[PDB]
């Protein structure tokens, strides 16, 4: 009930982590933003903090979309 | 020679495991009764950083539920009659390395709370008083039961899910 | 920017809150989980007299009820085996300041009186022997539970409830 | 059982309180009196001390009536 | 103004207690929470030849029971860790005058005994040792509970039910 | 089992106590000498001790009959 | 007039005590509650050689098993904190004469043992050290208990039985 | 085990308090002799030792048999 | 004279008890009842290297499901109100002999269990707590029932099958 | 599902026992091998273990076959 | 006078009781109701060797079926909520004489049991632990049903039959 | 099925029992060793003790036969 | 007359006896209550050369374990509250003699080992300082308990054992 | 772990009391000197020194074997 939440948190912990596994990931995409959005979030912003913890480390590329996440949410 | 893995979802699931590499978040595996679990913690672990470091495995079903909060964290001395010396611990003895808790749904509320305090904290206490050890392990969940589930039944703690639900990876038959 | 209050029955009790200021008088606040109660507490404190002072907020839940009556007030040395110094309190850090007692319901008997003892007296004595301490603390018990209730079960003092029950705030879900 | 007591004692502590948070509060109105001699008060004495205190720190004007005693009683 | 009896059969204790007026022997009262015990102790002690002299009221409920008999008689210095003087007593505070125990079924043993003891002798010893005071204080024991009964249970000694039982007065609900 | 004492006993403390409290109390009455003789006396002589302190204090006149040892045996 | 014995059992036990008169052995008094053992003890007395010589009867009940072995005997100074002299005894009280102990199954097995050393040495010493004083005291134990029963319970000291045990008299409901 | 010294012990015993005591007892009769010779003597020569200063003291004649004895064997 | 077989079949398991000889590993025999099962125990044994060595027969059917996990293995001290000492067993009995448990199928999961860990590690302890006992002792299993049917029943451990199930003599009604 | 295991493992056995017993036993014999081979090995790696401990004790010459096999397997 | 004995069958069954006489064989006896079994059974003892020893008939069904295993034998204290002293036993009481349980059949297979052991060892433990008491009664059963038959029902144990089939004796209609 | 044991064994127990209750019995007569023999015994040699201490005790004479054995067998 | 000896195992430990005459080794004599222990060491002795020689015989158990290392050896003067002298000792009353320590099992730790010492270097010096004395007793420990045991439970000293272990003789039961 | 030195030290030991005791004793016998290797000296040289003086002293002849030994070791 925040989706304007979702996306700059997201943001932060991208930056966390991409920063504590030292990984070039800058950001999500388009496509990855909506998911991350339209997930419930039950967890809320515990979820999303390990939902992109994981993300961050499954990242191969510099950024991040539909792939990694789906794994998860 | 080497080891096995050439399907599609575990020739993923390795690469899963060699990213983590670098991580020390615990990790949740779940797969049926002999799908490559504790295979897969092991290798987790031969991946991870502290390969070198020891590996404490234990099966969290081969010890009666009132002696695992006695045997995984410590004891403080004469608080059960009987103590021949404040009993370490598996996790002390994991201390720098992993622990790897076999059979998550088959720990005691007591105890799933305990850990909990010990995944985010780091830091305990062998029975009443206060914690005086530091210890640095990995936390390596691994259950044939669905975690979900249990949380409805209200016998697993929700919190400690998301706590060790950081990295999850699925074995599937 | 600023926080949160705009339905009548709360554009209301932030009022309740403000006029109460000025006071000290213990405040019960009852509401379902979540619905604000130890957001008001905090409120209440950054507007009572004493805002700048300490805030301790303790949820009673947050410690097993053998220990409760240990760590609220204070322990006088060697009266259970192993104690580094006569032990300190919640009550003691919140001299001057705010004592939030979360989740009242929960507590002792023997502290529900051990707590009535100290809202009316306002000294105590850590165990057995005699009060040699001086505390200010104003009380603040929030629950979840329908204390009404909980007395025709024994559960819960009366004379604590009436006591607690100078001031008292219903949160709505 | 003191109907005679309630009207005495409340006016009693109102002046108490009044004083004691600086309240410009000179007592109770009939409507607000009724009240207060209907009210069972199984607290008695106490309750009626409680209640009071709080009305008089809940006082806006000089009287208290129905309105804030309602809130309790 | 005044105070209040005017129903027969309080029409009458009030007499009993005006004839009782010239005396000393201990008194038992009884009758439910409530009913004017206490209230009677009082109008005896304000009756008796002692008025002018103390009225030592204590609840035997008010205490924990392994510190009653610390309290009510006194204490000989090191004998629990901790004295900073031998302990002096209601009863040494109630010489020369009225000595109310109230709720008398909840005296220990122990107390119920040592209690019998200085009904007869009037002379007591704060714990181990002997008597080294003089006290003279009338015993006044109000409980609503029904003594003969706690007899038969063994919870309340006979014979200290007859020396209290040399006056007795049961106030109806 | 030995109401050959009751009566001489009773006598004995009816006197100790009408000389200890300064009562004018002679003696107990026929009716008042037959139910100090049926009471079963559980105390025995303690309890006849008490119970006729008890109705020396509560004498009135004289003498003691049903009246005031009724309130007791 | 004089006292009452009528029934041949009774009859007869009084005998026993006649003829005994002329001795100094101990005597072991055995009934139920009320009996008359202390009256045969007393009678036993009474007729033995040393009548005119005193009677110290004690209750063993009517001391707190941990201070017995204090006042039985006697006591050598400073060896319990506070001593304004070393304690006299009963033993020495009632030496030249008898010694009456009521209720021995209550006996602690440290002075069941002090007292078989008595009544063999018929020396004895207060506390820690050596026997400096000469006391002549007839033994005369009464209890309700059944003395062969505890043996075998080991709560009573066999050889000290018969040593008591010498003379037996058996009271009769 | 020593049945051979029930009778000689005794014996030895009957004279020791019979000259304690001063009592004109000789010895014991045949339906006597036999009863010590069966009782089991638990305490052994102690046991005899009191049941014959016992015996001795109660002993009325010049003799002792299943009389005296019967009260304790 | 001698004992008797001469039947083919039992002209072979004689024949397949005597190689046996030089052997430890647990054996299971198995044939409805009287068919010489228990007489082929003892004549293994007769047999194996330790003839001399003592033959700890017991039949699981003679003792409480309950006290049995009590009397095989041994107990320690106060675990089970009444304890005159930490209790020895069968199996410290059978220590460098041969245990013949007849009727397995009626051994609780429970021991079941605790038999299994005293075969392939050799070492019990009594209650909770851990090994400080040495036994050598060679397991001889004896049941009527079908092992195989009971593991589909859940009733026996599968593993436990296979480790006395290293030798399987059965005897034909 | 390793039948490339259960004549190498089987091997391996009959040595450790062959050699624990002092049984002059060199191997299985073809016909043996087969059975070994056709045997489901419900309890896989350890019931031959066992399978064999016991064949090696009932071995009579310096091979096993059928023989001894068949009574088990 | 007398009895009454004079038709042949029990001209005879007197005899063979006389016969029986120097003996201790448990007896069963057998005969619809009313036939004078229980009057045998009286006969027996007054004939045995032990007729002035005491007689302790108690009916098997005179106490419910779950108290008989309480009061055959005895009870060992706190094992069954509320016991006021480990509890005697008629076995007990019969000891040194006859134990005459009247209607047999009506055992519980448990007691069924319990009995023969004690047939057999003549020793006896109340409830769970070990013998510590000395019995010597001999059994004199008396049942209106036919044992037998009950044996094919598996109501009752075939081996108690024999062991108090020795001596049977057959009361006709 | 042990028909050689009957006679045998009835003969060790008649021994035993004419010795524990002293009875001038000697043994069986052709007569009844027969019956002892045709006998079921389904107790086996349990129910011949029993059958015989039974025999011994109602044994009248010196000897056994069909009499006081076919009360039982 | 006599003493008594016959059969085979004491025909024999009477020679045993005979032999060790000519020496001096301490003896370690045991056997169950009442086997003839003390029997032995008294003949020992009087076979032994000093025969004519005292025989210092005290039970180990017959003197609180306080004042044993007070009264076996000796006491230097004021070292405890109260000394006419410094204290001889059983060592010195048996010097040139035997000293024949019953139960010795029942030896504390600290004489346990103060013996040791004694038996060694054969000086003792009474409390603290040095020895000043010389005594030549034969060593003669008698016990009932399994000394061997006790060593593992660390009760008693191993080193003395061995030390009185020279000879050693065992009287069965 | 040093049985080189039971037989050697052994010997030493027999020499010491049989002079110390004044015996005839020369020496162990074969039979004996194994058992003295084989046992195992928990109290080692110590041990072996009582076990021998013992021995010396219980010696009858000029030798020591099985039979002074065993009643040890
Ligand atoms: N508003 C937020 N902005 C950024 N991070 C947050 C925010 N809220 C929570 N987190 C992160 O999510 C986790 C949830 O924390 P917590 O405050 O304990 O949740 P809860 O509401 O259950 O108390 C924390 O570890 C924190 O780092
Ligand atoms: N992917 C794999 N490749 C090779 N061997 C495997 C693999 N997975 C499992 N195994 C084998 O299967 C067995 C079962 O292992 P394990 O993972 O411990 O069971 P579980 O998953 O129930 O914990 C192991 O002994 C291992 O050698
Ligand atoms: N009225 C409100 N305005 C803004 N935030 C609120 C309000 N009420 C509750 N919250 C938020 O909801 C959460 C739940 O708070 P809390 O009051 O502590 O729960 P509970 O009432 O059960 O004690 C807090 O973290 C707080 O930020
Ligand atoms: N009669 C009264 N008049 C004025 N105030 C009273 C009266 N009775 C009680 N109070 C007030 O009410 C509270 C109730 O007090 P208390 O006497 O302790 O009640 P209780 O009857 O339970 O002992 C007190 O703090 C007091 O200030
Ligand atoms: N007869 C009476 N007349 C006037 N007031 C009374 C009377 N009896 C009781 N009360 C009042 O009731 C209250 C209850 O008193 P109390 O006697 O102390 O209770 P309890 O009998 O349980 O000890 C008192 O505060 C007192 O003022
Ligand atoms: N026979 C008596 N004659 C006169 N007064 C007696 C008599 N017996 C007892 N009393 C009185 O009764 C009370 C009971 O006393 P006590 O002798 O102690 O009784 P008990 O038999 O229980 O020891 C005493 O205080 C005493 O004054
Ligand atoms: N045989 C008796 N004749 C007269 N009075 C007796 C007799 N026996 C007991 N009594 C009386 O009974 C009372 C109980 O006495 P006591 O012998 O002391 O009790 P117990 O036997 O328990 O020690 C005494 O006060 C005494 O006067
Ligand atoms: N092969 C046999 N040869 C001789 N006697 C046997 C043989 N088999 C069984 N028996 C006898 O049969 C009885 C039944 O024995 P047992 O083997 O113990 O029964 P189960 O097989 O049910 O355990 C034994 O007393 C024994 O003497
Ligand atoms: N691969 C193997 N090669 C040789 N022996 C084996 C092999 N696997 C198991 N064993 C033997 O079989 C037994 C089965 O052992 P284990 O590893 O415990 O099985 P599980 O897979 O059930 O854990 C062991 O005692 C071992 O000696
Ligand atoms: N043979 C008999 N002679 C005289 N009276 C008998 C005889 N048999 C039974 N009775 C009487 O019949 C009654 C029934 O007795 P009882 O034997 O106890 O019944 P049951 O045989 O069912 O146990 C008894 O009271 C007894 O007096
Ligand atoms: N072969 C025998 N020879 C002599 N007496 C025997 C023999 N067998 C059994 N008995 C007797 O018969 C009874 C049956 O005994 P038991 O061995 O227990 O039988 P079971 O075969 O049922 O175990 C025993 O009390 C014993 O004295
Ligand atoms: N072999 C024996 N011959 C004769 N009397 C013996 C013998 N053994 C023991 N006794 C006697 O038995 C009693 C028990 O003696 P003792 O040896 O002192 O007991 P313990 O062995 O427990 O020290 C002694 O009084 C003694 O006379």
């Amino acid at each position: 009930e925040r989706k304007e939440d979702i996306i700059p948190l997201a943001n932060h912990f991208l930056k966390k982590f991409s920063r504590k596994y030292a990984k070039e990931v800058e950001g999500f995409t388009k496509s990855a933003q909506e998911l991350l959005l339209s997930y419930p979030w039950y967890g809320n912003v515990r979820e999303l903090k390990n939902v992109i913890e994981r993300a961050v480390l499954f990242s191969e590329g510099k950024f991040i979309d539909r792939g990694e996440l789906s794994c998860l949410v | 020679e080497e080891y096995v893995f050439e399907s599609p979802k575990m020739k993923e699931i390795l690469e899963k495991i060699k990213k983590i590499s670098c991580a020390e978040c615990p990790v949740l595996i779940t797969g049926e009764s002999g799908v490559g679990k504790e295979v897969v913690a092991r290798l987790i672990h031969k991946l991870s950083d502290r390969s070198k470091e020891p590996f404490v495995a234990l099966n969290v079903a081969s010890i009666p539920r009132d002696i695992f909060e006695a045997e995984l964290f410590g004891y403080e001395k004469g608080a059960f009659t009987g103590a021949v010396s404040s009993k370490e611990g598996f996790f002390e003895l994991a201390d720098g390395g992993t622990l790897f808790l076999d059979e998550i749904g088959e720990l005691s509320l007591e105890a799933q709370a305990k850990l909990l305090r010990v995944i985010e904290s780091g830091k305990f206490y062998r029975l009443g008083g206060r914690k005086e050890i530091e210890v640095n392990v990995r936390i390596l969940a691994a259950t044939n039961r669905n975690i979900k589930e249990l949380v409805k039944e209200g016998k697993f703690r929700e919190d400690l899910y998301y706590r060790l639900g950081v990295i999850e990876i699925e074995i599937p038959p």
